[PDB]
């Protein structure tokens, strides 16, 4: 997910 | 002028990153989405929980209303979307399509449209109505990082970690426009202005830019901030001065003046990266979520 790159 | 927000509220709830904030067009509620799975619902003025929304069988990148506040679409990494009735907490679709993580998501003004985009690195265009994929958009080389429709509907602008925007025509899904500048950094966030003239894009070298996308030429940048590794959100903010507004990676909420360019101020409180902020339609209400150390929304309020 956008919480995690 | 600069503007003089405050920390008001405090919301607690999520269990795991939050990954996006977005406050109703009515101006009465805030939506989060989580990498927790979750959807959460809570009073715009006062930040008082009101309702969690649950479904999605992984985490959720994005959540987004449309125009009358009745519905929510959420993009999450179990490659759906689903389209909520906010006040039953329905299911009403699952939108099933995508071939990997959906990443974002938003309704046309109409809202009878949904676009999203997926680290598959399509864009697709889907009916509201029977929860069917009406186009898919072979969009990107990487995954798609935001999408957005424009004033009236008729184009969708999308980013990409390829470096590219891209414009798109809603009704035959023929590219328009590819917009870089003189260097290639992933690009991480892009929306229309609220006028419809501009694109906003973030890109991963700590840089934001107002586009002309008709022209085809950046009008202006903002920096100061840091964004190299998230896909953090950017806002106008229309109600009192003319902002921009955007999370980083230092843990703040920046903003600028639109026109001049310059920092105007700088939020502190959260104690990691604030991935996502939004705008009240009407009042000056800023929100603003943290990732995974953090967990927390705040609710700021300015005078102007």
């Amino acid at each position: 997910a956008r919480t995690k790159q | 002028v600069k503007p003089n927000y405050a920390l008001k509220f405090t919301l607690a709830g999520h269990t795991k990153a939050v990954s996006s904030v977005k406050f109703s067009p009515n101006g009465e509620w805030l939506a989060s989405s989580s990498a927790d799975k979750l959807i959460k619902i809570w009073g715009a003025y006062d930040g008082k929980f009101e309702k969690t929304i649950s479904g999605h069988k992984l985490g959720i990148s994005d959540v987004a209303w449309s125009s009358d506040s009745n519905l929510l679409v959420s993009a999450s990494d179990d490659k759906t979307l689903k389209i909520w009735d906010v006040s039953s907490g329905k299911c009403l679709k699952t939108l099933k399509g995508h071939s990997n993580y959906v990443f974002c998501c938003n309704f046309n003004p109409q809202s009878n449209l949904i676009v999203s985009g997926s680290f598959d690195e399509s864009v697709r265009i889907w009916d509201v109505k029977t929860g069917k994929c009406l186009k898919t958009l072979p969009a990107h080389s990487d995954p798609v990082s935001a999408v957005h429709f424009n004033r009236d509907g008729s184009l969708i602008v999308s980013s990409s970690y390829d470096g590219l925007c891209r414009i798109w025509d809603t009704a035959s899904g023929q590219c328009l426009k590819t917009l870089i500048d003189d260097d290639n950094p992933p690009v991480s966030f892009v929306k229309f202005s609220p006028n419809g003239k501009y694109i906003l894009a973030a890109t991963l070298d700590n840089t934001l830019k107002l586009w002309d996308y008709s022209k085809g030429k950046c009008l202006k940048t903002y920096t100061g901030h840091k964004n190299e590794k998230y896909c953090i959100f950017a806002n106008f903010s229309v109600t009192g001065g003319k902002w921009i507004v955007s999370g980083s990676e230092d843990n703040l909420v920046y903003i600028w003046n639109l026109q001049t360019k310059e920092i105007v101020q700088k939020l502190q409180g959260h104690t990691d990266v604030v991935i996502s902020t939004a705008c009240h339609p009407t009042e000056n209400i800023i929100a603003s979520a943290a990732l995974e150390n953090d967990k927390t929304i705040k609710l700021w309020k300015s005078d102007c």
